[PDB]
RNA sequence: UCGGGGCUUAAGCCCAGCGCCGAAGCUGCGGGUCUGGGGGAUGACCCCAGGCGGUAGGGGAGCGUUCCCGAUGCCGAUGAAG
RNA sequence: GGUGAAAAGAACCCCGGGAGGGGAGUGAAAUAGAGCCUGAAACCGUGGGCUUACAAGCAGUCACGGCCCCGCAAGGGGUUGU
């Protein structure tokens, strides 16, 4: 058994996000939750909101238990990015990317 | 399909040098380095004698050699170009005349070094009594 | 009556595509696979040509590295046969050196009466 | 767009070998006195308190 | 017995009966073959002249058949010229039966 | 730094000899294509000898795309195009 | 420019501020779920197999060997050590 969790359009850059996912990749849901709450960055508050219902996903639809569940694996995805002007000097007129991301993680059973 | 041979238990070699011509030398303990002597040859796998020699300094070399021959070290630096004649080579470390001459006549490749480990070398004689040491000339 | 390209185009990359599988970076992901399989080809039917010549010189070393251990040289060797007027030894089927000695041997007993 | 200018487009390879030590590392935590809370060594934290 | 035996140009050793691929042949579907070419034995059958004398290895073409397709490809840079041509060659299943020298 | 190692009654130079290595040359075995000759009354297919590096070029024979006749037809949910 | 035959366009519950998901439900089909038929390629990513830290390279090719993979074997596929 397992338990998905997916966040579309989110207006935050792959690689940046990829970093924060890439900590928590395989752990404990408890371990998980801690490492979200003190790390350093943007990309966990993204991170850490979809792995939050990944487990309520879990239990209200999967009959899993809170206490037993890790990260079976989760991984980010490139969406639609925003393309924007930007007046240079002299005239010259570049776009800018702002990019977007689909974060997915799924939890699993641990062992028995 | 020509032979396809197998694991080999390697062949230890004991070599003299005394009076013994340099390159003439070399030659041969380069070809005996090389498993190329034995019929069972194959240049992929590389299976050549541990050839070991003794009795370096004992090495001939024919005419103006001792004072004619120069051998270069270039470092990367400017000017680092060193270079010293045969001479000083047996004073220092003489081992070296007979490996920078077995070391030339080996392959280039990867497995050529790797055979150049299968040489040993010291004038005493006395190598590292081991157990093989089948002598030869 | 108009002709799109169609599918066309797309089956003949593919297909080249294919062929160039397994090749290293863009050199097995777009048209840098052609070059890549020009200068292929190009070598297959040279060492083609060479894989003849590199199992010639193969088995030679393994035949002078027999006979020389039985006392001489592959030409002397090989100049016996060709007097002794014995085409069997195929250069190839030398390998007996390895398979069966004895038989290796006695060819060499052949050859060294054959010469004088 | 001036004197210095990339020669060749960085192959993927070259490019995500650059980004070797590019990798996070998790926080450091400690079980505090108070709650079965991790806290960061050093320091209070929230729905725990503290002493002296 | 190590029985050699040349046929379509090239020669090969010869076990006491087993499956063997060479040149192709004008045989029969499932017929048999001899092959008068023969040099040595199992017990040191000394070719004198270029071939053995009296003796014979037979075997059965076990059927004929054409082979994988190799590609040759030819290519001239700065010079537009390529030719693609696929080549297979053919061959017979010859299975050994009789190495009577 | 003679390509390098290394070479001195040579691993150098001259003179005489035998052997061997060595190309996609030549031979062997198999297969293409074309041209020529034969069998064959013949079409047909088989056999024999020869030719077949190639840019600008000239010549010949094919493959695929779109559309029309063949269609009031035929294939197609037991699955069309892609 | 194009959901589907029909809007039947997803009530209600769960996470979330929302967006978006997870169940449930409609539908023949929901990787047909709403700039929604088909959905190629470059390009980014997760998992697995072979491989790499004494090595010199137009990145391939020829050979042998090792590891994994389809088959009983003979064979074949993938990968690359020399
Ligand atoms: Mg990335
Ligand atoms: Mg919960
Ligand atoms: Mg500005
Ligand atoms: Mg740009
Ligand atoms: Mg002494
Ligand atoms: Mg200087
Ligand atoms: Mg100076
Ligand atoms: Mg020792
Ligand atoms: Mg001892
Ligand atoms: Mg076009
Ligand atoms: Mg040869
Ligand atoms: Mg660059
Ligand atoms: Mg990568
Ligand atoms: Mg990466
Ligand atoms: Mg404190
Ligand atoms: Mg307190
Ligand atoms: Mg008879
Ligand atoms: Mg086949
Ligand atoms: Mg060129
Ligand atoms: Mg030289
Ligand atoms: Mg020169
Ligand atoms: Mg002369
Ligand atoms: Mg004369
Ligand atoms: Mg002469
Ligand atoms: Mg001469
Ligand atoms: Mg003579
Ligand atoms: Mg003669
Ligand atoms: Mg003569
Ligand atoms: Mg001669
Ligand atoms: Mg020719
Ligand atoms: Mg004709
Ligand atoms: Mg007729
Ligand atoms: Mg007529
Ligand atoms: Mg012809
Ligand atoms: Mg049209
Ligand atoms: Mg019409
Ligand atoms: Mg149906
Ligand atoms: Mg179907
Ligand atoms: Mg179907
Ligand atoms: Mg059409
Ligand atoms: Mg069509
Ligand atoms: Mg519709
Ligand atoms: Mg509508
Ligand atoms: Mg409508
Ligand atoms: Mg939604
Ligand atoms: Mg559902
Ligand atoms: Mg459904
Ligand atoms: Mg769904
Ligand atoms: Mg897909
Ligand atoms: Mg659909
Ligand atoms: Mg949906
Ligand atoms: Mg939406
Ligand atoms: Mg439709
Ligand atoms: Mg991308
Ligand atoms: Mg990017
Ligand atoms: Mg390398
Ligand atoms: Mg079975
Ligand atoms: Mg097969």
């Amino acid at each position: 058994m397992e338990a998905k969790a997916i966040a579309r359009y989110v207006r935050i850059s792959p690689r940046k996000v990829r970093l924060v996912v890439d900590l928590i990749r395989g752990k404990s849901l408890e371990e998980a939750r801690n490492i979200l709450r003190y790390t350093n960055k943007r990309g966990a508050y993204f991170v850490a909101k979809v792995l939050e219902s990944a487990a309520a996903n879990a239990v209200n639809n999967h009959d899993m238990l809170e206490d037993r569940l890790y990260v079976k694996a989760a991984y980010v995805d490139e969406g639609p990015a925003l393309k924007r002007v930007l007046p240079r000097a002299r005239g010259r007129a570049d776009i800018i990317k702002k990019r977007t991301s689909h974060i997915t993680v799924i939890l699993g059973e641990k062992h028995g | 399909k020509t032979y396809v041979p197998k694991q080999v238990e390697p062949r230890w070699v004991l070599i003299d040098a005394e009076g013994k011509t340099l390159g003439r030398l070399a030659t041969k303990i380069a070809t005996l380095l090389r498993g190329k002597h034995r019929p069972d040859w194959t240049p992929n796998v590389a299976m050549g004698d541990f050839v070991v020699v003794v009795n370096a300094d004992k090495i001939r070399v024919t005419g103006k050699k001792l004072e004619q021959k120069i051998y270069t070290r270039y470092s990367g630096y400017p000017g680092g170009l060193k270079k010293i004649p045969l001479e000083k080579m047996l004073a220092t470390h003489p081992e070296r005349v007979l490996e920078h001459a077995v070391k030339g006549m080996l392959p280039k490749g990867p497995l050529g070094r790797r055979l150049f480990k299968r040489l040993k070398v010291y004038a005493g004689p006395d190598h590292p009594h081991q157990a093989q040491r089948p002598e030869k000339l | 009556p108009r002709a799109k390209t169609g599918v066309v185009r797309r089956r003949k990359h593919k297909k080249i595509l294919k062929l160039a599988k397994g090749y290293w970076g863009l050199r097995s992901k777009s048209r840098k696979a052609r070059e890549t399989l020009f200068a292929a080809g190009n070598y297959a039917y040279a060492h083609r040509k060479r894989r003849k010549r590199d199992f010639r010189r193969l088995w030679i070393v393994r035949i002078n590295a027999a006979c020389r251990q039985h006392g001489l040289n592959y030409s002397t060797f090989i100049h016996g046969l060709k007097k002794a007027g014995i085409e069997v030894d195929r250069k190839n089927l030398a390998d007996l050196a390895v398979r069966e000695p004895q038989v290796f041997a006695e060819l060499v007993e052949r050859a060294k009466a054959a010469q004088g | 767009a001036k004197h210095p200018v990339p020669k060749k487009k960085t192959s993927k390879a070259r490019r995500d070998a650059r980004r070797s030590h590019h990798a996070l590392t998790p926080p450091i935590l400690v079980p505090c006195p108070e709650c079965k809370a991790m806290k960061p060594p050093h320091t209070v934290c929230p729905e725990c308190g503290y002493y002296a | 017995m190590f029985a050699i035996v040349k046929t379509g140009g090239k020669q090969y050793r010869v076990e006491p009966g087993l499956k063997l691929r060479v040149e192709k042949l004008d045989a029969e579907p499932g017929a048999t073959v001899e092959l008068p070419v023969l040099l040595l034995g199992g017990e040191k059958t000394v070719v004198g002249t270029p071939v053995v004398e009296g003796a014979s290895v037979v075997a059965e073409v076990l059927g004929h058949g054409r082979g994988k397709k190799i590609l040759v490809s030819k290519f001239k840079a700065k010079v537009q010229y390529r030719r693609k041509k696929g080549h297979r060659q053919p061959y017979t299943e010859l299975l050994i039966k009789e190495i009577r020298g």
